[PDB]
RNA sequence: UAACCGGAGAGGGAACCCACU
């Protein structure tokens, strides 16, 4: 979909600030596999925020 | 890795408290385990009794 | 991977009601309180205080399961008292103590140091 | 343009392999020889 | 990876969904342009650990992690075997705090 | 059908573990009071960690763990920040957090301790307990080894994690001779004397006293540095105090829409 | 030629180099070869000891020295 | 194989004492004496040192780079 | 007096040692 795929950060509830890249998501939530636990949590899609991982300067 | 001290089993990444006596075979640790036989050379006078026998002395 | 996250005692879900009062009918006078995402640490305390009321024929606290963060305080009291005001004023006055256990640990600090 | 770096085993030194490449170190030689760490982020719960 | 035959070889390789026919429902950009994951990297059951396709246009051939098994890659080696073929060995960790069922003697 | 009204005696305070009586309270009351030194106390502790580089011999999970277990002195500030769960802020705030940063690598020949020197915080005081007696040992590097890392300080309490539990360990305890016989002893005189046994060397223990209820709960509250020993006490006896003010204010809520 | 002014003991290839050092000196049935091989040989050695040492010299040295008074 | 922050029993820092301890060993107080030297008086904080072995020495051993 | 996209369960066999209740 569009954020399939991508490294997320829960920012708000519960799991704030716990980092983890998203494995399926819908119109209304997400599974954020998260990166220390060992645990696929399903959390909504508006507690998350993009974080991304990518380098600069490709020279 | 023989009579070899204890720092040079160190730098080539090995432990010194390695006992040895085992194989590398496509890279797996093998044991060769103890194979228990009876003694050769040896007269062993046996009785079974569920023959026509009433001794037989195997060597 | 089946373990629930450690949060889940003390922090209250959504719907989740902190406590909840239920007639008892089996005998009268009887109440049922359940409190959400709490042990025997306040449960006890409760219980302890209602036992010193004189008013109050049964006072208890289970905890169904340990995996679960629920306990149940069941309270019989006499005819012209309802145990929601026995769960009152047991709270009331174990704040009042605690209240005033405050003070008097404070001022036997601060004497105790340089004193 | 990120050539894909590899740590020696034996030498410790970091070595351009693209692919089609003989996988030995650009010095002293060497077969054995390992991946850098990652560059997405790390975030672990001191728990 | 190997000669399988004359029209068939396998490499390491990032499958992608134009070309490698066979492919999985996963997720393959956690692996690197190498068709390896690097260290540092949490996975979990069903990610794409090592790609591989082999050509037919080229079906996948890659391994996965076992399922339920979830850990973050260790190290990753990569190397030549006895036949001179690229040979890797990717070791994956996993902390296991002792939880209830666990045997203790 | 009312309150009880304790005294409390302090017979030693020092910086480090204070020793206290009790009377005349219940001894569910004193027992709660035990367990909300151990829980229910919030202190500051290291909750979130982002390794940039670790090539030391530990994990990276090692490490972590290792670091949340550093105890940090939480005094004024434990009071004043928010849980994280609460702040309104996106990704850590000073008023809900506190940073904390590592940056190590061992050049010389010799092996580096990282210790807990290193840990560099961003406010003055949640420092980890090095003020005023060596440091915790977090790893030994190596030459050509490194950590660097940043990590993230926050508000909770020992329910959670035990990271966040501010005592080395609570000393209850409460009629030292066997005076109601909650404890029946099957040779009495096999058993050595309580501390505070008001008995002497002959007898074994108290004659039974039938009727007699618990008073007099001797503690010893001893600290693991995070807070100091009577503001672990003053904390647990306002953190007892407002959970059953949150109560009474749900109770209430629950009486008037029946 | 990258082997050719670099120095074979820097840094890794100390014991590989002592080990195959110890094959020049076996493998020769001339006395000069095994006796450079034995002065080179002797030389390294001292060199890497006096390294090992030398990183030793902190809180590892402090342990041996505790251990073998344990005992 | 790296001393634990804290005693498992208990809660108390021990992560300070394992260098100060092998140092008192070293000195020439007995391993009783030095424990409480240290001011470990619970038992279950005086097994923490006295079982400790320490492996991140011999893993420090196997140098990466030099 | 106007407005761009549509494809989906895949997949594997034989033999041997170790271990658990
Ligand atoms: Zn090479
Ligand atoms: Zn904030
Ligand atoms: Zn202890």
């Amino acid at each position: 979909n569009e954020l399939i795929g991508q490294t997320v950060r829960i920012s708000q509830g519960p799991y704030k600030g716990y980092i983890g890249v998203v494995k399926d998501a819908t119109e209304s939530t997400a599974r954020v596999e998260l990166h220390s636990t060992c645990q696929t949590i399903s959390v909504d899609r508006q507690r998350l925020t993009t974080v991304g991982s990518r380098r600069p300067g490709g020279m | 890795l023989n009579g070899l001290t204890d720092r040079d089993l160190c730098e080539l990444n090995e432990c010194p408290l390695d006992p040895g006596g085992y194989f590398i075979i496509n890279g797996s640790e093998k044991v060769l385990i103890a194979q228990e036989k009876m003694a050769t050379n040896t007269v062993y006078v046996f009785a079974k009794k569920d023959s026509k026998y009433a001794y037989t002395g195997e060597c | 991977m089946n373990a629930p996250p450690a949060f889940e005692s003390f922090l209250l879900f959504e719907g989740e009601k902190k406590i909840t009062i239920n007639k008892d009918t089996k005998v009268p006078n009887a109440c049922l309180f359940t409190i959400n995402k709490e042990d025997h640490t306040l449960g006890n305390i409760i219980k302890s205080q209602l036992l010193k009321d004189p008013q109050v024929l049964f006072a208890g606290y289970k905890v169904p399961h340990p995996l679960e963060h629920k306990i149940i305080i069941r309270v019989q009291t006499t005819p012209d008292y309802s145990p929601q005001e026995a769960f009152t004023n047991a709270i009331t006055d174990l704040i009042s103590e605690l209240s005033l256990l405050e003070e008097r640990f404070r001022v036997a600090i601060k004497d105790k140091q340089e004193g | 343009q990120q050539p894909m770096i590899y740590i020696c085993g034996e030498c410790h030194t970091e070595n351009e392999i693209k692919s089609r490449d003989p996988i030995r170190c650009r010095e002293c030689g060497y077969r054995i020889m390992y991946k850098k760490r990652t560059k997405r982020l790390v975030v672990f719960d001191a728990r | 990876e190997s000669k399988k035959g004359f029209d068939q070889e396998e490499v390491f390789e990032k499958p992608t969904r134009e070309t490698c026919q066979g492919m999985r429902h996963a997720i393959y950009d956690k692996l690197d342009d190498d068709g390896l994951i690097a260290p540092g990297v949490r996975v979990s059951g069903d990610d794409v650990i090592i790609g591989k396709t082999v050509t037919l246009t080229k079906r996948d051939c890659s391994t996965f992690l076992r399922t339920s098994e979830t850990g973050i890659v260790d190290q990753v080696m990569v190397t030549l075997n006895q036949e001179g073929y690229k040979f890797c060995k990717i070791r994956v960790r996993s902390v296991r705090i002792p939880q209830i069922g666990d045997k203790f003697a | 059908p009312y309150a009880n009204q304790p005294t409390v005696r302090i017979t030693e305070l020092t910086d480090e573990n204070v020793k206290f009586i009790i009377e005349n309270t219940d001894l569910a009351v004193a027992n709660s009071i035990r367990r909300v030194f151990i829980a229910e106390v919030p202190i500051i502790a290291i909750d979130w960690v982002q390794i940039d580089a670790n090539s030391s011999v530990l994990h990276d999970e090692f490490i972590a763990h290792r670091l949340g277990l550093i105890p940090l002195t939480s005094d004024d500030i434990v009071d004043k920040l928010q849980y994280s769960r609460d702040c309104t802020c996106e990704e850590f705030c000073p008023e809900c957090s506190v940073e904390f940063t590592l940056d190590v690598r061992c050049n010389e020949d010799q092996t580096r301790h990282v210790t807990s020197r290193d840990l560099i915080s961003n406010s003055p005081r949640v420092i980890p307990v090095t003020s005023r007696q060596d440091d915790i040992l977090i790893v030994k590097l190596r030459k050509g080894q490194e950590l660097r890392l940043r990590a993230y300080a926050k508000k909770g309490f020992g329910k959670e994690h035990a990271k966040w539990n501010p005592t080395a360990g609570v000393a209850f305890e409460y009629d030292p001779d066997n005076a109601l016989r909650h404890t029946v002893y099957p040779k009495p005189e096999e058993w050595p004397k309580s501390e505070y046994s008001e008995l002497d060397e002959d007898e074994s223990q108290a004659p039974y006293d039938p009727n007699g209820k618990p008073e007099r709960f001797y503690y010893n509250v001893e600290s693991c540095g995070s807070l100091r020993p009577e503001t672990i006490v003053l904390s647990a006896l306002s953190g007892l105090k407002k959970k059953l003010s949150d109560l009474q204010t749900q109770l209430s809520h629950e009486i008037q829409s029946d | 030629e990258k082997e050719r002014f670099r120095k074979a003991p820097p840094n890794y290839a100390m014991k590989k180099t002592q080990l195959l050092k110890e094959k020049a000196m076996a493998e020769d049935l001339g006395d000069q070869d095994k006796a450079k091989q034995i002065q080179d040989q002797l030389n390294e050695l001292e060199e890497r000891a006096e390294a090992l040492d030398r990183q030793r010299t902190k809180n590892i040295s402090a342990i041996s020295y505790i251990n073998q008074r344990n005992r | 194989m790296i001393i634990p922050v804290r005693c498992f029993t208990c809660g108390k820092i021990v992560g300070n004492k394992w260098e100060a301890y092998l140092g008192l060993l070293q000195a020439e107080y007995t391993e009783g004496d030095a424990l409480d030297a240290l001011g470990l008086k619970r038992y279950c904080c005086r097994r923490m040192l006295l079982a400790h072995v320490d492996l991140i020495e011999k893993l420090l051993n196997y140098a990466p780079l030099e």
